[PDB]
């Protein structure tokens, strides 16, 4: 889109999102993932992506 | 039938997810039961309680 | 050693049950434990008499 | 409603059936009482007009 | 990703995942695809993108 000289053939295959990897024995898990959801519905992530 | 069930108990065919079915010939007199018949032993037999 | 070298291999073996026979020919724990073998490459380890 | 749930989530919370499959959805208040697993379709919200 | 060590049958992790596993970090905030091979011994979080 920025360098307007190429195209994106095809549509999609093997779709899977990104993530924040952490070790199994860590106390931040139950408080991190929830936060992301709470930040995924009040337009914050969409606004940041638009920006 | 008693010998077969006792032998097959050790092999593991009478766990929590197996349903033995047997005709009325092995049901006997419906009064004496040896210490080899597992619970859940559906077996069609002639009526002796209704009428 | 077998456990630690079967979890690092790149072939993907299939660990079935590991059995120990504390009393040989006791016919109270050898028979019941030995009767359940769904494998074909049994790999016993005894001295000579066992 | 009135500090109680009803349907799917309500039956899951009160130890009646440990599963809930169907057209559920991930939320913020929902995930605080249960635990989902690896979303496999992309839902959301959209507008449809004639 | 996961590679094999030289002249041996063992398995080793190189790069980001190997750095994380050896007590050198705690978060992997970066574009990181969710995969079955990775998720074996790392606790992921809810995705913040779809692609």
């Amino acid at each position: 889109s920025q360098k307007c000289d190429l195209v994106t053939t095809g549509e999609l295959f093997f779709r899977s999102g990104f993530g924040i990897g952490m070790r199994k024995d860590s106390p931040w898990k139950q408080n991190v993932s929830l936060s992301i959801l709470k930040s995924h519905e009040n337009g914050f992530m969409e606004d940041l992506d638009k920006t | 039938a008693v010998l077969i069930l006792s032998e097959a108990r050790s092999l593991g065919l009478t766990g929590y997810d197996f349903f033995w079915i047997v005709p009325s010939l092995v049901s006997g007199n419906t009064e004496l039961i040896p210490k080899e018949f597992p619970s859940g032993l559906i077996s069609v037999s002639y009526d002796d309680w209704d009428y | 050693f077998v456990k630690t070298t079967v979890d690092n291999s790149f072939v993907g073996w299939d660990m079935q049950n590991v059995i120990t026979l504390d009393t040989s020919f006791e016919d109270a724990k050898t028979q019941v434990q030995l009767k359940k073998i769904h494998s074909s490459v049994i790999l016993l380890y005894c001295s000579k008499d066992e | 409603v009135n500090n109680v749930w009803n349907g799917m989530i309500g039956e899951v919370v009160y130890q009646r059936a440990v599963m809930a499959v169907g057209s559920l959805t991930i939320n913020e208040e929902r995930s605080e009482v249960v635990d989902f697993s690896v979303p496999f379709v992309e839902t959301g919200i959209s507008v449809m007009v004639s | 990703t996961q590679e094999r060590v030289n002249n041996s049958n063992k398995k080793e992790w190189n790069g980001m995942m190997g750095e994380l596993l050896s007590g050198q970090a705690d978060m992997i905030v970066a574009p990181l695809t969710i995969n079955n091979e990775r998720a074996q011994y790392i606790e992921f979080s809810k995705p913040f993108k779809y692609q």
